[PDB]
């Protein structure tokens, strides 16, 4: 597709009306419409009112007299706001009606009206010779053939020339015109060569590769700034139509060669020229920026001037010093050649040079416009890099980028109020259970939990987690935009918390609007109101779990036993307000009214029940074991024996406490108490705090103690730190290939030459790296990226630095972002349960590897996209085994990893298990390669071939994860669970299909029946930390409730040889 | 003063940068004529739109000229000499041929309407009694009737007269471009390789009998207290065509002092040109 | 040529801004959730628009007037491509919106419009993942390379593909790459859509032999064209997704959306510009395909229209105004008109018949007219 | 203007819009990543608009105010 | 500077008596010339100032 094909035609002669037209030309008797007679527009951010006429009209010049019309007084009448299309219309419609041009209508339908000199003439209101001319003998403006109209009036005048004023094309403006038309009589080609040569002796003149109306005529310009100005419009306006000339379109090209030819100039415009004829692939790339056109035009030149292509700079070198020849690709010329032999004596420049394109492979990428660009690096590239040299990052203002601590969390309003249960395990609790666990809990009482779990838990508050919520049903409210919702609906509850003011449905499912001039202030909740919503919430699903309504019963009380001034309780009494006979009330030592001071034991005297009891007593005041036992033990009792339904928390929760409790039930006479330990997902995500659920039932409880339960696994397994908790860095300094980064993120700024440089070399810790200038005009780009622990597992490997920096070359300048916009990245971004569970389990296998000595290689089967690299060392050899996973032959042999690419036998017969190695089955055991779910029979099957084939071989360690059954009972009776579900008796956590569970004891029992050394260990609260501040990843609610209960029926089977 | 604020936030004065764009300095400085040789221009007349201020550009659009740009045709064929590469001059009025209305009037017309709705609203600012109000009304609709008055001898006859005046021979340099955002005078200087250059135009502040410093007021007198050959015609006086020899006589009496005038100097400075030397030193290569 | 100037934006551009006007004052009203007429709003306009409940659109705020949505030319095509995957996974359904938990990616990009319109579109569903990727890629989409990256994981229920290399290559190099294309989307997801810029028999049978050397999983596969695709771009949409039998049947040979690509063959001559034609020769037949336009005396009008029915099949004429006496004449050419009139050198017509027309019988009309080079046809 | 009753938003929207607009800090832009600019001095300067020595020291060299090293940038 | 301070300041000053000094004038509804001769006095005082 290279032959140009477009249709050449004069334009501006078809504009020019029949004489017959011209009468009825301003339309007398109808108003001029919008978008067909005019184009008003106020663009109120420059504050500029912009009119333009349209068809004959575009090209008006106008008398003074014109312009002492009202129409034109409008915009000073408006400086600030749009002129009303009222008065716009009615204005332009009576100066449309004050103007007539001076013609004679005749019979010949060969005939055109010479609207340049007839609108002119008016303009000077016939004083100027052509206006005296036309005033005479108006039917001199008539034409058949387009030169001649022209040459008809050269001739009546004797002159060699009319010099033409330009129209602005707003008429608004009253700016002195940068240029002028001047119109030549020269009626052959020759005469067009004389002006021409003589031009080129001149200051300041300019023309166009071929002339409308087939007559030569040259601009005049006043300043250099102008014809620098207009020799810029015209480039651009060349190369859009060169470009769409070469997508071989058929085109509508009113000239062929649209940008002009100076034919006298300063250097500056021949520059211009110059780079304009290249027809450089910079322009197509989007390279330059446009909003300061001429400059980067200038920009383009030099470049050009001092290519390192020798042909292209040749080539420009050659087109400046010729300035006054016009060049031209072949493909053009043909289209001259064209238009030459359908009119034999069209005018077109006699002075030009056929230029054959210099191919350029540089495919920049690039995009003017908003959105800052979301890198994914890769591992490895084409170059090599040797020793580059530290890369700074600059000091970055507020104004562009800020670092909050924590990202808020995004979530729908029903998930606030979900809950996980853990019901008890143990048939009995022996005394020298109940001596050791007293042991672990006194001497985990007696010295702090750890302190990075606690800063953890005092950075992610969730009450700062919930706001950016909270405050928008606030928001909403406020206007009157919030509307339909049930009575008892959760988002009900929400607008409860939300609004200090009662509110009221009119009729069913329809909130009341708000009171004329009212805006009623946002409740004031401290950081555990939510948390005792969701409580209550938690009671309701528990009393019965099939409920939609959360309305307290008829006739009935609950008793929020921990108090202050307990804005749950207003709450609460604010959302019941439509049931009649509700009794709640705070009941604290610290208690304000309406809820009622005082201490528990409850006195004796007093007398106190309920429906429903929430306790949330916590001792402010530091004290010996023993005394926060007992008071614990009363708290517990006292809640139980008030109520038929407790709902008690447990700051300390150990095994020995929990069961303490439970026996401390099972002491009080005629009561058989049915229990479960809880968690909502409005408690702060990292705190192991935890509610117990006491409440009669008719039965004695089968397994009443616990044992392992998640709830407690939390509290128990943290413990005092061997290292201060891990401080976030923002790194500025990124050396090439260092390895010596705290986890943090790299954040600043760098010329936007470097940037592909710099992109190259934090590929080495970063996984992905957001960038963008903050406009076109500042060179500087803005860069943001976190280290990613799996990444620097990758890179460091090995200690070849290759990248793709021959790609990110191809981004400078336009091609990576652009954002005025202030961008605010946290310290810690929000990540899925699932992938925090994944996480957790790879510190685990990672820290218990490291322990392990002499291992040639780590072989993670379905390793997917190399996810468990973060746990083998940079040392020993790594393989996977995943159908599923991308080859990378460079990549691989640069990086010390095999890759089988195939499906894993599990059969004990295909197993080819080496010595000396650890074999990772994460996850893989419970899916086929094709992704359906393997039978839970099936399951077992495997692992018991995997633990028989690696009984033989001396030294190997299997890690077998897989999914214990007991979590299907209590997501069955749990309800924050957004991720994890339990379709039809499987898990189905993330997008997965639901897969069947192994239970805990029959597959401790085959390997026991194997002989094989196994340990059925799951990661703790400290490899939660370490992954938390490896990652950089803040928890979040839901996944702060549902993380233990889903991280204990994880297990990860060990088996060691 | 809120405009004037906006306005002088973006700077008393701007340059023309290389690219064309306009830089203007930011900066609230009084101008000086030491300026006008200067790359610096007033920042009142870019006629570049401003965002707050658009009464201030739109009443600095009433200083636009109303004339045209004639070519100095009749001087060119004497071959009269010209610094310029198309010598051109800036003609303040052009000649109204048979119309009932004086474009130059009607421009005015235009004017004191606006400057009538600037004074109005200055006086309703400072509550001002009607009549002084009324006053300053009446005097500028009384302007307006004397400049159509005049009017039609400054574009009819003064016209002519400087169109006759830009062919004179010594007239060599352009006066205009019309454009006052960009018209910036042509700098020529004799510079040579041994010695400081001369500026022809400098601000060298000797008033050469008073020629260089300019009233305003004197379009006091023109408008008001000054009769045309034209306005009287109700007796007609004839025009006069002054006779061309006493320019011309003294033009060429200039042309050929100031043509001879230098010719000793540059007989002895064409023989001296090659006499300029450096030191320099012949190290040498290779032996003998 | 006809691919680029039949552009489908131009094409598209009047029914959607009229979509953009009538929101604009408040003048639609009732749609369904998942309706194309929904998906159309969608691309209509830059705000997020919201129903106040079943079947009825949100009054717009007071003295607000969003902005309507940037399309560049392969957006609405992207949108069908939504709707057809969206159709391929059931046939029956009506609401075109994502499932809950479910994701898509539209391969590629640039600022891809659609993936903001296409997010727009759902706004009521939960958890639903949209994501461009491409290599050009701007936020929120991904800027990234296909095949990806060893390390990165990628994975969805649906996938768009639209690569296209820009760089002129060997075909060897396109080859691989669209291979290495169609196998990494293929891997990525249940359901893929590929394009192929080079829809040969050659290049699909290699896409399915590539698809057959896969371990484990048969690909059902099928060529696809959607109605927003450019009217004359051969480029082609292949449809891959498991199923649990092996496919009989799996190559194609003389499939029409091949046929349309493998056909085009660099042409004898140059394409054929339309010209307009003035001068009414009668009975000449040297006239290259265009139209006749122009103006007569309302005199010789009678005459001219019995000249040019030797070419124009029909030919729509009018005088501007009851005073103006020039009579303006639009007539196209007709091939069959001219293969009817040139058999034998007679030259009958209705001459009197036209002479009945002159003056006032030939058409008034004070509005500008419109004539396209090129007119609709069924 | 608003002794008892709060100022519209219309009214102080279009007040701190067109003060802004008036406001207009002496500086030169630069190519470095590592500048930043003296606000302090700025802002400070031109409140009294140019005249302490600070002022005519900032109007005279306004890169002055860019600064690597943030103490040098008053040590300057 | 172009503008002094010192001035400047004694302009917003007078701007506010002028205010002031205007209520007062209606509020006791006297004639507008008075007012106006009290406003000129006022910004003639401003002119001495600078
Ligand atoms: N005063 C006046 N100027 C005209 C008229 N028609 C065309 N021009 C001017 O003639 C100049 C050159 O004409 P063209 O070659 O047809 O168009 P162009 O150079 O591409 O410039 P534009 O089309 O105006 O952008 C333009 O700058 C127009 O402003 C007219 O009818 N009246
Ligand atoms: N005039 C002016 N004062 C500043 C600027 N920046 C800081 N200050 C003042 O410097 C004083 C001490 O600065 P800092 O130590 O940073 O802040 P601070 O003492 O806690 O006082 P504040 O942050 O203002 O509450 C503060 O009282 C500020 O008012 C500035 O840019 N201009
Ligand atoms: N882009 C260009 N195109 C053509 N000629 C150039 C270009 N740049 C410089 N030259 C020539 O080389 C000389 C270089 O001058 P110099 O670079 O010092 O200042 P300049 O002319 O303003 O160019 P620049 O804008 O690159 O500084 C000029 O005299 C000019 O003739
Ligand atoms: C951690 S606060 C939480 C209270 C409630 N969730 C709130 O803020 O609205 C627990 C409160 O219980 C109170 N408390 C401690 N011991 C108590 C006891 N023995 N009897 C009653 N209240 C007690 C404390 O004063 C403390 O303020
Ligand atoms: C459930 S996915 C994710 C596993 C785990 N999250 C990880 O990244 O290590 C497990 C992967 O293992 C692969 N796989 C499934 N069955 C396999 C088998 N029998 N042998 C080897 N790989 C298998 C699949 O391709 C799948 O992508
Ligand atoms: C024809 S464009 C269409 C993209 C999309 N339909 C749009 O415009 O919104 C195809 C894009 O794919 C990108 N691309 C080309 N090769 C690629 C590759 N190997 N991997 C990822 N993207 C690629 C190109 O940069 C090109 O911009
Ligand atoms: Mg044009």
């Amino acid at each position: 597709m290279w032959h140009y094909t477009s249709i050449n035609n004069d334009t501006r002669v078809a504009l020019d009306p029949k004489p017959n037209q011209i009468r009825t030309i301003t339309k007398p008797n109808t108003v001029p419409q919008l978008g067909t007679d005019y184009l008003y527009t106020f663009n109120s951010q420059r504050r500029s009112h912009t009119l333009r006429l349209l068809g004959p009209f575009q090209y008006f010049n106008f008398s003074e007299t014109d312009r002492g019309h009202p129409l034109f007084r409008l915009p000073l009448k408006y400086p600030s706001k749009a002129i009303p299309a009222d008065e716009l219309i009615d204005n332009l419609h009576s100066w449309m009606r004050s103007v007539h041009l001076l013609h004679v209508r005749s019979e010949d339908n060969t005939l055109r009206y010479n609207w340049m000199l007839g609108v002119y003439a008016r303009s000077t209101n016939y004083t100027t010779p052509v206006g005296q001319l036309v005033v005479n003998a108006p039917a001199i403006l008539n034409y058949s053939n387009p030169q001649d109209a022209f040459n008809s009036v050269f001739v009546a005048l004797g002159i060699d020339y009319i010099d033409i004023p330009i129209t602005n094309s707003n008429i608004f403006d009253d700016s002195s015109t940068p240029y002028n038309v001047r119109i030549w009589h020269a009626p052959t080609m020759t005469e067009v060569n004389h002006i021409l040569a003589l031009m080129r002796k001149s200051t300041l003149v300019s023309t166009h590769s071929s002339w409308h109306w087939n007559v030569l005529h040259t601009f005049h310009y006043r300043s250099e700034s102008d014809m620098i100005d207009h020799f810029a419009a015209k480039i651009l306006e060349d190369w859009r139509q060169k470009e769409k000339l070469d997508k071989g379109a058929l085109v509508e090209a009113d000239r062929v060669i649209q940008r002009l030819i100076p034919l006298s100039s300063s250097t500056y415009v021949q520059r211009l020229a110059a780079i304009g004829a290249l027809y450089p692939n910079e322009f197509t790339e989007n390279v330059l920026d446009l909003s300061r056109l001429s400059t980067a035009l200038l920009q383009l030149s030099d470049t050009y001037y001092q290519h390192a292509n020798d042909q292209l700079r040749r080539l420009y070198r050659r087109m400046y010093n010729d300035s006054r020849t016009l060049y031209m690709t072949q493909r053009h010329q043909e289209l001259l050649l064209a238009q030459i032999t359908a009119d034999p004596n069209i005018l077109l420049y006699p002075y030009t040079y056929i230029f054959t394109t210099i191919p350029t492979s540089m495919n920049y990428i690039s995009n003017t416009g908003q959105g800052r660009i979301k890198h994914s690096l890769t591992v490895t590239g084409a170059t090599e890099h040797d020793t580059v040299a530290d890369i700074v990052l600059g000091q970055t203002g507020e104004d562009v980028i800020t670092i909050s601590m924590v990202e808020p969390m995004s979530i729908a309003v029903e998930d606030m109020y979900g809950y996980v249960l853990d019901t008890p395990t143990r048939d009995i609790w022996p005394a020298d259970e109940q001596i050791e666990q007293k042991g672990d809990a006194v001497a985990l009482y007696d010295t702090k939990t750890s302190r990075a779990l606690g800063m953890f838990n005092n950075t992610v508050r969730i009450d700062d987690l919930l706001s950016p919520l909270l405050s928008l049903v606030y928001r909403t409210y406020i206007k009157g935009d919030t509307m339909t919702m049930t009575q008892g609906s959760l988002d009900h509850l929400t607008l409860c918390a939300a609004v200090d003011s009662d509110i009221t449905f009119v009729g069913n499912r329809m909130i009341a609007p708000l009171p004329e001039g009212y805006i009623p202030k946002p409740m004031h909740r401290n950081n555990s109101t939510m948390k005792m919503l969701s409580l209550y919430v938690a009671l309701k699903k528990l009393e019965n779990f099939a409920t939609n309504s959360y309305l307290m019963a008829p006739d009935t009380s609950i008793i929020l036993l921990g108090a202050e001034r307990e804005p749950a309780v207003n709450i609460l009494r604010r959302f019941n307000r439509n049931v009649s006979n509700v009794r709640i009330i705070g009941m604290g030592d610290r208690a304000v009214e309406p809820n009622i001071r005082v201490r528990v034991p409850f006195p004796i005297d007093k007398n106190i029940s309920a429906d429903f009891i929430i306790c949330d007593i916590n001792s402010y005041e530091d004290q010996s074991f023993e005394s926060m036992f007992s008071e614990t033990i009363s708290v517990v009792t006292t809640c139980a024996s008030a109520a038929t339904r407790a709902l008690v928390k447990i700051n300390h929760p150990s095994e020995y406490m929990i069961n303490s409790v439970i026996e401390r039930l099972s002491q009080l006479g005629g009561v058989f108490y049915h229990t479960a330990l809880l968690k909502t997902a409005s408690q702060n995500p990292y705190s192991y705090e935890t509610y117990i659920y006491i409440t009669p039932i008719a039965a004695a409880v089968r397994f009443p103690f616990y044992s392992n339960s998640a709830m407690i696994n939390r509290y128990m397994t943290a413990v005092a730190d061997d290292e201060m908790p891990i401080i976030p860095s923002i790194h500025t300094v990124i050396k090439g290939h260092s390895n010596t980064y705290s986890p943090g993120l790299f954040c600043g700024c760098v010329d936007v030459q470097s940037a592909p440089l710099a992109l190259s070399q934090l590929k080495s810790y970063c996984s992905e790296a957001t960038t963008w200038r903050v406009d076109s005009d500042d060179n500087l780009v803005n860069i943001i990226a976190r280290i990613d622990p799996a990444r620097i597992a990758l890179e460091f490997r090995t200690r070849s630095n290759t990248s793709a920096y021959h790609e990110y070359q191809r981004y400078v300048p336009n091609g990576l972002g652009f954002k005025v916009r202030k961008t605010r990245e946290f310290r810690y971004m929000h990540r899925e349960v699932t992938f925090i569970h994944k996480l957790m389990m790879y510190a685990l296998i990672r820290e218990q590897i490291s322990l392990t000595e002499n291992m040639t290689q780590v072989v993670s089967i379905g390793g997917r996209n190399l996810a468990d690299i973060s746990v083998v060392p940079l040392n020993m050899k790594y393989v996977v085994i995943d159908p599923a996973t991308r080859i990378e032959t460079l990549t691989q042999e640069k990086k010390n990893i095999e890759v089988q690419s195939r499906p894993f036998q599990f059969d004990a017969a295909n197993m080819d298990l080496e010595n000396n190695s650890i074999y990772l089955f994460i996850a893989v055991i419970m899916n086929e390669p094709n992704g359906a779910a393997t039978p839970a029979r099936m399951q077992m099957d495997k692992i018991r071939n995997v633990a028989t084939a690696m009984l033989t071989r001396t030294n190997c360690v299997a890690y077998i994860s897989f999914y214990e059954a007991g979590i299907i009972t209590r997501l069955d009776q749990s309800t924050a669970h957004k991720t994890i579900r339990v379709e039809e008796g499987r898990l189905k956590v993330a997008n997965y299909v639901p897969v069947d569970t192994l239970v805990e004891a029959d597959v401790t029992l085959m390997l026991r029946d194997i002989g094989i050394t196994h340990e059925i260990i799951r990661p703790s609260t400290p490899e939660l930390i370490d992954a938390c501040s490896n990652y950089g990843i803040r928890l979040g609610s839901t996944g702060g409730a549902v993380l233990d209960v889903f991280n204990h029926y994880s297990p990860v089977i060990k088996l060691v040889r | 003063p809120v405009e004037y604020g906006i306005f002088v936030q973006r700077g008393a004065t701007y340059t023309i940068n290389a690219a064309g764009e306009f830089e203007f300095s930011g900066r609230n400085e009084k101008w000086d004529q030491a300026l006008y040789l200067s790359e610096h221009f007033p920042a009142l007349f870019s006629d570049v739109p401003l965002a707050g201020a658009n009464t201030i550009i739109a009443i600095m659009r009433l200083f636009t000229p109303q004339g045209f740009l004639r070519t100095d045709d009749l001087a060119i064929a004497a071959n009269f000499p010209r610094a310029s590469r198309n010598p051109q001059t800036y003609i303040p009025y052009t000649n109204q041929r048979g119309t009932v209305t004086n474009e130059f009037a009607s421009r005015f017309r235009t004017i004191v309407a606006t400057l009538a709705n600037v004074v109005n609203e200055r006086a309703v600012q400072d509550d001002m009694q009607k009549a002084t109000r009324s006053c300053t009304k009446q005097w500028l609709r009384h302007l307006e009737t004397q400049f159509d008055n005049i009017a039609v001898a400054h574009t009819d006859h003064l016209s002519v007269v400087y169109a006759t005046m830009s062919n004179f021979m010594l007239n060599f340099t352009n006066n205009f471009s019309g454009n006052h955002a960009t018209f910036k005078p042509d700098q020529y200087v004799i510079t040579s390789p041994e010695g400081s250059y001369k500026p022809i135009i400098e601000r060298q502040g000797e008033t050469v009998d008073g020629l260089t410093i300019i009233d305003t007021s004197i379009v006091w007198p023109i408008l008001c207290q000054c009769t045309y050959p034209l306005v009287r015609q109700s007796i007609m006086e004839e025009i006069v065509y002054p006779d061309p020899s006493t320019t011309l006589s003294q033009s060429l009496s200039v042309a050929q002092v100031l043509s001879k005038l230098t010719l000793p100097d540059a007989f002895i400075n064409m023989i001296l040109s090659g006499g300029d030397s450096v030191v320099m030193r012949t190290y040498q290569t290779e032996a003998d």
